């Protein structure tokens, strides 16, 4: 059974149903297609159906360079010693390096844009061409890899192609990790649940379980509510870029194209810096180009990202918001009007109510999107409590975290203290003036803005083997 | 530009060499050009009349334009930019009817200017003949589909020949080249940044093949009712083995400056022995951007070449085929001084690298275990295979034989050894591999110890006038070119980053040396040695590749003991009447050769190990002559060469190419070269794979889990059902007429055979078959599309319904075990089929690439009996989850089916022929009449299904398989196809050699019916062509 | 696993020593709570038509993304503290921690 084309609900699919008097999708007969996840053990009547990760769940940029043995070889430049990751060969922004292409047999690009010809890119996860602004972090990352390991040649004359390659990527790894733990993960969760979820770190704890959890999977699917329905292109003075400044994110989806024909990644990432985030309101959950139009170039209908959310945690067999709130020690809302005071907001829970029938059904991403966000935080009390401690694991169970004794130097660690996304950027790419620290904070712009002239580059200095 | 030439054929007397004094040539020893060029009354002599393409100024014909001397008889210079519309005013003065057909330009049927069946009405068969004295204009157009690739330079090598029989008119001589360059490239006819541009065409042009071949006899011979036509050293004599005509380096005008920027437009053509491969005695050459020194060429085949003129002299261009090079294949060029302006490198003296390598004489036993390990057959089992190679007795030599081989010593004394360790057990009748980086200087105290002199000739860096291997010229000491049997020489080369590697290419490249007195002779001998030049900061000290953990070097070659100085001796030595060894015999010759991978025949090299996760370089290289046709196989694993992904490795005579590898299943597997008479000739050995990681339950990954049902039926095959195309065709052609391979006439066979092939069936039960559909129909004797995507698990639920043994088994397909078992009449069996990432297409390749799934009783045998099938291992997201999808996808096999190697011969000899008491298997006449020439099974335009749209993306997979002979050159008429990953590359001829997998992407938009045919003379001539349908909008 | 690695392996295997393959790559998730299926070991909520959870009819997805997702895009409020960087870094950190593998 095809999922893609069929509507049957026979195995691996699981097709989401049409309601009567949908907005859009008029015939019943219709549904929305999905793919039930891979089972760990096939056909078993033993063991209790769990899904496969099929990336390290370490915070150690596997996206950039593979978690499967054949990929992470291919990425990199076999043709000299200098420890490289593969670059395009047919295409360059404006002389920087892209992501080496893929065979166009029929990949979502050549389907972006026909006549453009425009495959999928190659990363170290296979997602890398979704969104332009994916690709654009994706580069910048393999950018500044080929960077690291080009000064690191300098400084250290004696390396081969293997330590140059290693070394490049234990920086660029802890670079991923600084930026997650110290700018992003604070703005996400807020002061109160950092302090509760993500204490000081003291060392590496060999007991601590590094696994991402199933729900995780499902939760942290809470940036969905942080989406602008555009993608929003600005030239070297952050002005509007003409003619096309704010383009549809359901004619983005895997626009491979739009990278390499409109005009590279500089104009997607200061747009990522000087636009503002959707903010995730109790009545202003999702935006329709993700609700109605998710994928729409590249399959027969556009698909519906919340409502797959909610499939994908039944397919998983995630417990309901109750027993999450129980697993949180955060109490349980039985009735409506306990509901209402738990949300802080009845009109919602009585929605609620309405589809689910009691608060125990409430599939874990609703229930948690739902919730009021936390001061100076952007999730509620549950995802905060689920967010927090899945990085407490990733974070106290990881034995190559960047600050574990004998992974880098005093001095190393001292001098990787001093990175930032915005010198990543003004170090890898044509953009001179970028986001104040914090730039999860800064967008608008010039307020929030400064010459990378102002901002230290990272110093190798610590890095010579003499 | 409207670009208008004005073509002229004329019949002119033609001289093969055109003097004027006085040369001496590699290994030619001066009184043997009059075995080609000497005139009496039985030889034709060096004048040949033949037909020529000559270019004029004006409408009216009386003036010619002169032709550049290098070019030779070459037809003139036609070059075409992206949208120029070039027309051609062909005339002809000659006795009888050609035409002008070109390679890689658009025409309308109106002007093709090559006939065959093509239901067309006179309007567009006028192009098609041009009779004596008659006038026609060829619109062409150089579309964007034809203009050079991406991955392309600015100009690419086209032809342009008369097409009423291809070979017959180009062997008379009408065959000229064109260049097919970009939008913006050229300027005054003159390519943008090139300092000169040189056609050359490597062409052992048979005079015996040639119209006029009959008029040039009456004239010359002085007795021309003492000669027969079907006499072989008359038929020697006259296949002129000339790059553009000038043979034995008679080749005139070739100037060239320093610093030079020159641009080679080299192109093969002739026939199954047409085996070339050119090389420029030290210089530099890049291909693709890519460092080559040795290109091949072979009939048809389009190749290009940039070269920046270095180290000034008076060098040599000879053709590498050993036989070819003992045939005055040969021509002079000189690199002077006027003078520069410019050096660069620049380092003769740093990096001094030193070898004391010297030559001596040891009985060498091929197959030292005395048995076939294979099987456990021992080597002189009656009859068989093996047996007749190594036997010992009356006029048989046996196994053992005497040769002069290279062997490292430590220092200057020569009189300690430096030892082989484990690494170097594998190298054998290799001598030491000399490495060197960029920036190195190479320094070799050669001490020759054996009886003849020598000397050591690398292919891979530069080397001085005074410190070159061989000699040549256009005009006691221990020199270079020869050392004494009592002498030592220091040779010193240089290596800087003018002939090293460049950014495109991987760390090392594979490279070798051997002697330069008769490289004809001498290499035979043994006398060949491993290189390696490699990168600047890439090695260790001690030698090998940094985090590369085995490094691997074969050297699989036909050794010709016959060609051996030490024959003499080896006779007297081992055989038991040394009185009556026939030199001059035909079973003698086939025993002395010896089918060897490193001097080892049947499986015996060792040393050949490496762990589960190991970083594997294969260097490989080869030798010989126009038998030397390798497809070099490793069983159960596939390596990377520039971004192409397989697992069968060609090569041919000083072919040097490096291989990637990384082993990931655990097993005894094999060293096969599939060229199927080197197979059963002592081709195949055994390489292992141990576990050096703990197992650890894998298998996490499958994205893909199919079930298919295959089984290997009999029933007869028809090579040509109607013969109907093969009629007009040869009325056409006013030809007459004979047919060798499907004619019956008192005994032979004909067009049909029993044979055994795959077969798709619905299930489990295998009655229902699936039903072969429309666009499916084109496969013939081949069976299903197997298709898998990266990541899939692919099961076979193999039946047997043949009456005796057989087996499915897929090429670089991962399997579990290093064992296919064969299944037996009425048994089923599963074949579990893994399809990793390195079964898959490499970054450089179209997602959807061929694997060949074939039969593992007798690969040899069963292949020609009819197991064959194209496997399709594509990316990720092609599948559409369904079926039908708008990118036409085509197979086509490219083989010269041996009936006589089938199971079903003696069965064949019995059903259909209506004398079987007058066959003998053992007649050169009925083996030939047994040598189907078929793509896809099917001769003389009988493979349908050949249909597409205007518009389409049409993807052909063309695979190669079979014996020496077995060498393909593919071309299609009216459109060009693009290979290399976003269709990089173009190209409208292609080499398909046994062992080469190849996805070729076309984008056609001319509507009409086109001939496909292999480009190679008799091939041709042996119906091994075919037509597609290009059909308009609805 | 080595005595000693200064740099991780890329599979993710051995950087826990006494369970080498926590965290690692082609591996189950961990379970902070009992899985909940229909047939309480595989089948999903809403695959047998009729058959309730917890008491209450499943809800169709579409239909809870319908009535409570929706909204009209005009009524859109910009985060006034957070770039759209805020939005691109969570997914970005997301794939550098799962993917969740199906049927292709
Ligand atoms: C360009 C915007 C994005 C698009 C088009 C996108 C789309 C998708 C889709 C189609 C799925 C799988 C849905 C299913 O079939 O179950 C998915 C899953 C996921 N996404 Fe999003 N995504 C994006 C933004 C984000 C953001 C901003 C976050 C978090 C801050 C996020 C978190 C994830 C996670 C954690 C999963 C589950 C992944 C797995 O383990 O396989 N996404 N997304
Ligand atoms: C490093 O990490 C491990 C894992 O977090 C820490 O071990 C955990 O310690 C707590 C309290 O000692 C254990 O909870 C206990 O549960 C038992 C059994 O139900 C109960 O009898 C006690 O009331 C207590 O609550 C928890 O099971 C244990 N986890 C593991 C995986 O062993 C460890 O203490 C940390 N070490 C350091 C030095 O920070
Ligand atoms: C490898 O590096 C060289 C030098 O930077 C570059 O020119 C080349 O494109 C790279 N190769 C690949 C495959 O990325
Ligand atoms: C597709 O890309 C081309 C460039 O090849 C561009 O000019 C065109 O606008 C694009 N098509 C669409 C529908 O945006
Ligand atoms: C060409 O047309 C003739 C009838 O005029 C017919 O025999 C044949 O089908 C056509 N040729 C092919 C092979 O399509
Ligand atoms: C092969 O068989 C022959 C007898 O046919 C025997 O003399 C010989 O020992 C065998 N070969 C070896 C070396 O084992
Ligand atoms: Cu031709
Ligand atoms: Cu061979
Ligand atoms: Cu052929
Ligand atoms: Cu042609
Ligand atoms: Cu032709
Ligand atoms: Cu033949």
């Amino acid at each position: 059974v095809n999922c893609e084309t069929s509507c049957v609900q026979q195995p691996p699919c699981f097709p989401l149903k049409i309601p009567p008097n949908d907005p859009r999708i008029k015939n019943q007969a219709d549904c929305i297609p999905f793919f039930r996840s891979c089972p760990a053990c096939p056909g078993s009547n033993i063991t209790i159906r769990n899904q496969i990760n099929a990336l390290t769940s370490f915070v150690d940029a596997s996206m950039v360079y593979g978690s499967e043995e054949p990929l992470a070889r291919n990425l990199r430049n076999m043709s000299n010693q200098l420890g490289l990751l593969a670059v395009n060969q047919r295409f360059q922004d404006n002389g920087r390096a892209l992501l080496p292409f893929d065979n166009l047999h029929d990949d979502p690009c050549l389907l972006t844009n026909r006549s453009a010809r425009i495959p999928c890119f190659l990363a170290g996860d296979t997602r890398s061409s979704e969104m332009p602004e994916l690709t654009s972090m994706h580069t910048l990352l393999l950018r500044e890899h080929n960077r690291l390991a080009t000064e690191l040649k300098s400084l250290n004359p004696r390396w081969d192609g293997e330590r140059l390659y290693q070394e490049a990527r234990k920086i660029v790894g802890a670079m991923v990790q600084i930026i997650t733990y110290r700018d992003y993960l604070p703005l996400v969760l807020g002061p109160t649940a950092m302090r509760k979820y993500l204490p000081t770190y003291r060392s590496y704890n060999d007991s601590v379980d590094p696994r991402i959890a199933n729900v995780f999977t499902n939760a942290f699917r809470y940036g969905h509510t942080l989406i602008q329905p555009f993608m929003f292109r600005l030239d070297n003075r952050y002005q509007p870029m003409e003619p096309n400044p704010r383009v549809p994110l359901s004619r983005v989806f895997f626009a491979s194209w739009r990278v390499v024909l409109e005009g590279g990644i500089d104009p997607i990432l200061r747009g990522l810096m000087a636009t503002p985030a959707k903010l995730n309101r109790q009545n202003q959950i999702a935006v329709d180009e993700i609700r109605e139009r998710l994928f729409e170039q590249v399959m027969r209908i556009g698909l519906d990202l919340p409502a797959l959310n909610m499939q994908r945690s039944r397919d998983h067999g995630l417990p309901g918001y109750n027993a999450w709130r129980r697993f949180c020690g955060l109490p349980q809302p039985e009735t409506v009007g306990q509901l209402g005071t738990v949300l802080r907001n009845l009109k919602l829970a009585r929605k609620l109510m309405e589809q689910y029938g009691t608060p125990n059904n409430i599939d874990i991403w609703m229930g948690g999107v739902s919730e009021p966000l936390k001061r100076k935080g952007r999730v509620g009390p549950l995802l905060a409590c689920i967010i927090g401690t899945q990085f407490r694991k990733l974070r106290d169970g990881d034995r190559f975290w960047w600050e574990n004794e004998g992974v880098f130097s005093m001095q190393q660690r001292q001098a990787l203290a001093q990175i930032s996304l915005p010198r990543i950027i003004c170090d890898n790419t044509g953009i001179t003036t970028v986001s104040k620290n914090n730039i999860f904070m800064s967008n608008s712009y010039p307020r929030d803005f400064v010459n990378c002239s102002t901002l230290p580059a990272l110093n190798l200095a610590s890095w010579r083997e003499a | 530009k409207e670009k208008h030439y004005y073509i002229g054929i004329i019949e002119t007397t033609w001289d093969y060499a055109s003097d004027h004094g006085e040369k001496k040539l590699i290994s030619v020893d001066t009184e043997h050009s009059n075995i080609y060029l000497q005139n009496g009354p039985d030889r034709i002599g060096r004048l040949y009349k033949k037909a020529l393409y000559l270019q004029y100024t004006d409408e009216t014909f009386r003036t010619t334009i002169e032709k550049p001397v290098w070019l030779g008889f070459l037809g003139p210079i036609i070059k075409a930019e992206t949208g120029d519309k070039v027309y051609v005013h062909l005339k002809n003065l000659a006795s009888r009817p050609y035409t002008f057909h070109s390679h890689g330009i658009t025409y309308y049927k109106e002007h093709e200017g090559a006939i065959y069946p093509d239901n067309t009405t006179d309007f567009q068969r006028a192009d098609d003949k041009v009779y004596p004295g008659e006038q026609y204009t060829y619109m062409l157009l150089a579309t964007e589909e034809q203009s050079p690739g991406e991955g392309d330079g600015n100009c690419v090598t086209r032809i342009y020949h008369s097409h009423i029989d291809a070979p017959k008119d180009i062997a008379s001589g009408l065959i000229g080249p064109l260049i097919i360059c970009k939008k913006d490239s050229l300027d005054k006819e003159k390519e943008k940044h090139i300092d000169r541009e040189f056609v050359v065409m490597f062409s052992v042009v048979d005079e015996n093949f040639s119209w006029y071949l009959e008029d040039n006899i009456k004239t010359y011979c002085s007795e021309p009712e003492k000669v027969d036509k079907d006499n072989e050293d008359f038929q020697q004599s006259n296949r002129m083995y000339s790059v553009n005509g000038y043979t034995f380096g008679s080749l005139s005008g070739l100037s060239m400056c320093a610093e030079d920027r020159v641009k080679w437009y080299l192109f093969g053509m002739g026939n199954e022995v047409d085996v070339h491969a050119a090389f420029f005695h030290g210089q530099a050459l890049t291909n693709k951007n890519y460092r080559i020194d040795t290109i091949n060429l072979f009939p048809a085949t389009l190749f290009d070449a940039y070269m920046v003129a270095q180290n000034p002299g008076e060098w040599m261009l000879s053709c590498q085929n050993l036989n070819h090079l003992k045939a005055g294949l040969q021509a002079f060029f000189q690199v002077q001084e006027c003078n520069k302006s410019s050096s660069k490198d620049n380092i003769r003296g740093k990096h001094v690298r030193h070898y004391y390598i010297a030559a001596e004489e040891i009985i060498w036993n091929y197959a030292p275990s005395g048995i076939d390990i294979f099987t456990k057959e021992n080597l002189t089992a009656p009859g068989s295979d093996s047996a007749v190679f190594f036997e010992q007795g009356t006029t048989r030599i046996g196994g053992s034989y005497k040769k002069l081989v290279y062997r490292e010593y430590t220092d200057a004394s020569f009189t300690n050894r430096k030892e082989r360790g484990p690494e170097e057990e594998h190298l054998g009748i290799l001598g030491p591999v000399i490495w060197a980086e960029v920036g190195d200087t190479i320094r070799v105290t050669f001490h020759n110890k054996g009886a003849y002199p020598l000397s050591i000739e690398p292919i891979g860096v530069r080397f001085n006038k005074n410190n070159e291997g061989t000699y040549y010229s256009p005009n006691v000491p221990p020199s270079a070119s020869h050392v004494a049997p009592t002498e030592t020489f220091t040779y010193e080369w240089t290596v800087p980053k003018e002939v090293g590697p460049t950014n495109a290419d991987p760390v090392c490249l594979a490279k070798m040396y051997y002697s330069a007195v008769d490289p004809t002779k001498d290499i035979f001998t043994g006398l060949i040695g491993p290189m390696k030049i490699c990168k600047k900061g890439s090695l260790h000290a001690n030698g090998r590749q940094k985090d590369v953990d085995k490094e691997f070097y074969l050297f699989p070659t036909v050794f010709d003991e016959n060609e051996s100085l030490l024959l003499e001796d080896n006779i007297r030595m081992f055989t038991t009447a040394p009185d009556q060894v026939d030199k001059e015999d035909e079973d003698f010759q086939e025993s002395n050769k010896m089918h060897s991978m490193n001097g080892f025949m049947y499986g015996n090299q060792p040393g050949l190990t490496m762990c589960k996760g190991d970083s594997v370089v294969w260097y490989l290289f080869s030798a010989g002559n126009e038998a030397d046709v390798h497809g070099i196989y490793f069983s159960g694993n596939t390596y990377l060469w520039r971004g192409e992904r397989r697992d069968t490795a060609n090569l041919f005579p000083q072919t040097s190419l490096t291989l990637h590898m990384w082993p990931d299943t655990e097993g005894t597997f094999n060293v096969e070269c599939l060229t199927t008479d080197h197979y059963t000739g002592g081709m195949k050995q055994k390489y292992t794979v141990n576990q050096c990681r703990r197992q650890s339950e894998d298998s996490t990954f499958y994205l893909g889990e199919r079930t298919y049902y295959i089984a290997a039926v009999e029933v007869e095959w028809d090579y040509s059902p109607q013969r109907e195309w093969e009629k007009e065709l040869h009325h056409l052609q006013e030809q007459n007429v004979s047919n060798a391979f499907l004619d019956k006439g008192e005994f032979y066979i004909g067009s049909k055979y029993k044979k055994v092939v795959y077969r798709q069936y619905t299930d489990s039960t295998f009655r229902v078959p699936v039903e072969r559909k429309a666009e499916e129909e084109h496969l013939g004797i081949l069976g299903p599309q197997l298709h898998a995507d990266v990541g899939d698990k692919v099961k076979i639920i193999f039946k047997n319904m043949a009456t005796r043994p057989y087996s499915i088994h897929a090429h670089g397909v991962q399997t579990e075990s290093s064992t296919v078992t064969p299944t037996l009449p009425g048994e089923t069996l599963t074949y579990v089929w893994k399809i990793p990432e390195r079964s898959g297409a490499g970054t450089e390749d179209s997602a959807c690439i061929p694997w060949a799934y074939y039969s593992t009783v007798d690969q040899v045998k069963d292949l020609y009996s009819g197991l064959i099938g194209p496997l399709i291992v594509c990316r990720r997201p092609y599948l559409k989850v369904f079926n039908p999808r708008r990118k036409l996808e085509f197979a086509l096999l490219f083989l010269v089916f041996d009936e006589n190697e089938s199971w079903y011969l003696d069965d064949n000899i019995k059903t259909y022929s209506d004398h079987p008491e007058k066959v003998n298997k053992d007649d050169e006449e009925f083996i030939e009449s047994n040598k189907m020439h078929a793509i896809n099974g099917r001769m003389f335009g009988n493979l349908q299904g050949l249909t597409m749209h205007v518009g389409d993306e049409v993807n052909w997979y063309l695979m190669g398989m079979g014996n020496e002979i077995d060498l393909h050159t593919v071309h299609f008429h009216g459109h060009s196809f693009q290979y290399k990953h976003r269709g990089v590359y173009s190209s409208d001829v292609f080499d398909i050699f046994p062992g080469t997998y190849q996805t070729l992407e076309m984008f056609p938009r001319t509507p009409g019916i086109w001939l496909l045919h292999c480009h190679v003379t008799d091939h041709i001539h042996a119906g091994m062509e075919t037509t597609y349908t290009v059909l308009q909008n609805e | 696993c080595p005595e000693q690695d200064k740099y991780r392996t890329i599979t993710g295997m051995c950087n826990n020593r006494r369970s080498p393959t926590l965290g690692a790559s082609n591996r189950a998730f961990v379970r902070w709570l009992p899985a909940e299926y229909e047939d309480g070991f595989s089948l999903p909520y809403g695959w047998t038509p009729g058959v309730k959870r917890n008491g209450f009819p499943v809800a169709l997805a579409r239909a809870v993304s319908n009535e409570i997702v929706r909204f009209p895009t005009d009524q859109l409020t910009p985060d006034q503290e957070r770039s759209l960087m805020f939005m691109q870094w969570g997914q970005l950190l997301d794939h550098d921690l799962d993917f969740t593998p199906e049927p292709a």
